[PDB]
């Protein structure tokens, strides 16, 4: 008897596991942090993802207020195997279709170590950015 | 006459969580907690768990079929058919899947529990084992107590990757929606890390009430044996009525 | 393998057949409700009555999670106004009735099986077959027809008392406009066939509840450990049962 | 022990029919006369949508249905009988509630003449107005 | 029984503060009528409320027409809390959502301590009024 | 022992027959005459999406298939013979139900010439003019450039 | 007999414990025209960012402008008085919320902090698809 | 317990029948190509790849090259659709409302004189269109 419920409870863990698998499977790696200002994060949060061109390439960590400035800064979390990024690269708020969620789209600028121009590492701060658009001033503007 | 009453049944009510609350608490606390209880937790595991699982499985594919339908439904008025993939995952990793998990659990594996406990105490077994110097608490209450706890939560993971299953046949192979378009847009959109642990979270809870109410309910019982059938229900009654509360309140906590 | 599942077969097929023989044999008569009003009376005590408490819990309860869990969701496309006729139609077609009959086969549907069982046990039905007094015309069709006639009242008062508790969270705490979602609740969605809908879904229910909780109260073995080996039988068949029928009225009566 | 039940048997039922009223009355005949009218696209018309004059409904619609010779759909309605001087120069538009809600019949009473005969049950209104659809209405905006 | 009657009733007072801190979440009114006559009252059904810039002041009684000229007249109960409300005040019907949910908005125009703005009282009659706007002629007139 | 066992079969037999009838009143009168037409892109056309004439449903679409040779995705219809003088002038459009609905097939009946004969679309016959379902994209380029 | 009731009491008072814990906000005021969507509990937001709530709507009974008065999180003090309130939706349907905007201080002006309990001068009300589309059609 | 076993074979070749029944109730040589994008928007792995309408294929996978980070997908036609000539132009489109999006894979017509190097399993579609984003059309369209 033992040997049947010994079998059995194994079975049972093992098609708890390949569950879990199938879940996370239809549903962890070295990064680099780099801090980025904005004056309107539009809608954005925890673990939105940031892609270079469509496809995601990071994460975003926490998103605090500038304590002396009152300018929100989001600090991002860039995949290691992207390491070159140069620091002409433009982010930009965006959003999945029409109705989804807020992403980060980082342009990756045109490099040119030719006129000394690095590559962003980790701690770096991108400069150039773009906030989020807000309807009431996209009409404001449309319509004046 | 309301007065008297009244007292009366909040006196005794404060005597049985009193007395549940001991009854834990002298159940676990041990050394030997683990060691040399591998035959009991495994035999515990298969009364609990594995007999528990092809309710829990049946259950998920029409659970997950009736989501397909009724998403599906209200979808192909948007024409976003598409998201039924999303929905039907967020809807079982939320609300479905975790409280309808538990409430089967507690009608299986939780009125199972506690009428074997309560023959077991029928039976003078309880008695005679604390006749040998063998604390029934630590020898019958806990082992039951950690496979309940440790079953519940595979059950729920078991339940839910089989309603989306369902749910995948529904829209998928009957509907006729593209199965690319509902994988992808389910699996890229909103299956995240807070999702999955929130529905963890919760099905952990709910598994420490249900076998917590049940354990205790065939340990409190009366022997004779209209004193057992009287305990099953009462086990499953105050078990529905705690997982729907705790889940309303993890519900407010966790979203909103 | 198939020198025990043969067996297996006829002895579910003879279960069947046992079942629909109890269920042939306690519904057939003229004399049947008038003589029998004491005891219905007290059947719908014992099954509905006390099996009352919980299910008014339960549908504020579930009436609640329906309002938040309907509100995150419609507020991002400004529609929470539709609240009320989400939470309606939620209750109104799955979860009220589906949810009550999983409650009631909790409840009742092991405290029927429990008690004929127990009765069976201590030799009440022999001795009430010893004094020329047919039990299954005696002790059946009264709890039959009393869960029948019970559980289709338990779902109204879940429905209507899971609305309330949506509008408990929806209109007062979240802060909805009353007008709006009452108004948009009954217009758009509440019409004849959704309440017939779910009171034929009900009515169904109760029948295949009831019939095995009697069933399985009826056929276990007097020990007084198997009666408990057919409580939990009760409980986990009829779930089966209500989740396969609902399953299939969906498909039938939402295209 | 036996007036308990009864007595809380009684309650149950009672509260029963009061939850069943509850339901029913958050849930929602008359002499009517039908009308005529061929439209050229009734869009997303159904049989028991409303008919509403400045936007207070004032009958349903009883069925709609195809013009077996001439291809068009000739849609039936009725009207409550407390609004007969409907005046002929009256005219159909089928319109959506709000943007996505379900469409319905708009009907406007026009102006008299001191011809202009007042509808009675069973006659057609000649002036209609189909109900716009989408594509060709961006095609429009764009060309 | 004292000591447990004296259990009973400080649970029966403890359920009660209970429920009165429940009710420190969220949670009748003197009325008077009004009325107005709309050229298309729109999708404005009963109970529909009255707002004074974006806070519900009342709401619609019901809806009828005049028989004789066949224009929608909404009645409409105004709380008493605001009693001064020139007549001058001009309703408006605005959409509220996207499936035709409306709502009266009344542009309560400013007194006039030189001409005698008539309070309205108690049955009074608003005379400026406009009609809720219908997207398919208003496309029509955009396009045309 | 036996009694037992045929009521059961019987009850069984019973049971599968109701839920058997009742799914195959689940899951799906036949004039049905089939028509052919050809498209350039069929946008969001599926099968059993509806034809309509001038609004009203007159039948749904077979199957939608690719032309091997041209890739222009050829669909087949069933129209319910009750109509029938349906010129072949009769053009072929996709609309979306409302702003949002699904897709459907829109047949505007061609004029029946009088004088010059314009024969009737029977049973396996095909259209000649179509209009392919539009894309926004391409659309809202070309508008705004 | 007693011990009992002790640890019921102790357990009762322990999950009540657990079912609440499982912010030194202060006061302004703001007094709109149109709040259009606004309710209670609604955010206020710095450049997107949550910085309180907001307590409650309700009509000036002397002028019937509806003024809104919002609670802000303390970690949040130096706030010019030369600040800007708006009502912006979330998105492009969402809901509705309170935008508020730092404006900028002049350092040879005097420019005060918004201390618990002054009110914000400078707003914008919500805007009204109606009256827009009026003004874009004419 | 022979009659039983043999009863029991019945049933199950009972139940497999009727699993086979339900199955009916309710693969092909692919050939791989490769298309890089400027931006691929919301396009995800296993996203259709249409031919007007049809889907003739999912998309593998995508992936940045890493010296210039342009996204590289990699689709799977399926065989049955072999005379695809290479000038054929992808385009990724929207279908729906919140980002849901597939390529459009738009044949183009071969050479009457030379004809047109016919796609083959491994190749490279050059005349790409990357895809449309919503910001970038509205600060056009204002400006
Ligand atoms: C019986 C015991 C208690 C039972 C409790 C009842 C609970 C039943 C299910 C509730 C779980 C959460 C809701 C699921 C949706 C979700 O959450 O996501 C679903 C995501 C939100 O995604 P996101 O913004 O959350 O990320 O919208 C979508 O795809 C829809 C995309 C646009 C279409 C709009 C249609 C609007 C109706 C949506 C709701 C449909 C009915 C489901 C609500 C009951
Ligand atoms: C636990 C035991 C077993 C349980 C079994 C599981 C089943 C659970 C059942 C839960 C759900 C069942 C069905 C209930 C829901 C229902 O049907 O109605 C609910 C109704 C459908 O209404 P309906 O009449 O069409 O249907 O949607 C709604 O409110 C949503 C309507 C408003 C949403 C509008 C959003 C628009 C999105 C895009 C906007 C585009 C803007 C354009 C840009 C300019």
């Amino acid at each position: 008897q033992t040997k049947k419920n010994e079998i059995w409870v194994g079975i049972f863990l093992l098609a708890a596991l390949l569950a879990a698998l199938f879940v996370c499977l239809k549903a962890t790696e070295p990064t680099y942090t780099l801090y980025a200002t904005f004056d309107n994060i539009g809608g954005l949060k925890a673990r939105s993802p940031v892609s270079i061109g469509g496809v995601v390439v990071g994460r975003v960590a926490d998103i605090t207020l500038d304590p002396k400035t009152y300018l929100p800064r989001v600090t991002l979390e860039i995949e290691q195997r992207y390491n070159h990024i140069p620091d002409t690269s433009s982010l930009s708020i965006r959003t999945s279709g029409l109705l989804g969620e807020q992403y980060l789209a980082l342009n990756v600028g045109f490099e040119d170590p030719e006129l000394g121009t690095a590559i962003l590492k980790d701690g770096d701060t991108i400069q150039d950015t773009k906030s989020a658009m807000v309807l009431e001033d996209l009409i404001g503007q449309f319509l004046y | 006459n309301a007065l008297a009453s009244l007292g009366h049944k909040g006196i005794k009510t404060l005597r049985t969580f009193g007395r549940a609350g001991l009854m834990l608490f002298n159940a676990l606390v041990g050394k030997p907690e683990f060691r040399k209880h591998a035959p009991l937790l495994v035999r515990q595991l298969y009364n609990v768990g594995v007999l528990s699982m092809l309710i829990i499985v049946v259950s998920g594919v029409f659970i997950g079929m009736v989501l397909g339908l009724q998403g599906y439904l209200v979808l192909t008025t948007y024409s976003a058919e598409t998201s039924l993939g999303m929905l039907v995952a967020l809807s079982l990793l939320r609300e479905l899947g975790p409280v309808v998990a538990a409430l089967l659990f507690a009608g299986r594996a939780g009125s199972a529990l506690t009428a074997e406990i309560g023959l077991m105490r029928a039976t003078e077994q309880l008695s005679s084992m604390e006749m040998m110097a063998v604390d029934p608490l630590r020898r019958v209450i806990s082992p039951r107590f950690w496979a309940g706890v440790i079953s519940l939560p595979l059950l729920t993971v078991i339940f839910v990757a089989v309603g989306i299953w369902g749910g995948s046949l529904v829209g998928v192979s009957w509907k006729g929606i593209d199965s690319g378009f509902f994988w992808s847009a389910m699996q890229n959109a909103v299956d995240w890390r807070m999702d999955l642990v929130n529905c963890l979270i919760k099905s952990v809870v709910f598994a420490i009430t249900v076998t917590w109410i049940s354990l205790f309910n065939g340990y409190d019982a009366i022997p004779t044996s209209a004193g057992i059938s009287r305990a099953t229900t009462r086990t499953v009654v105050h078990s529905s009525l705690a997982v729907l509360g705790l889940d309303f309140v993890l519900t407010a906590l966790m979203f909103g």
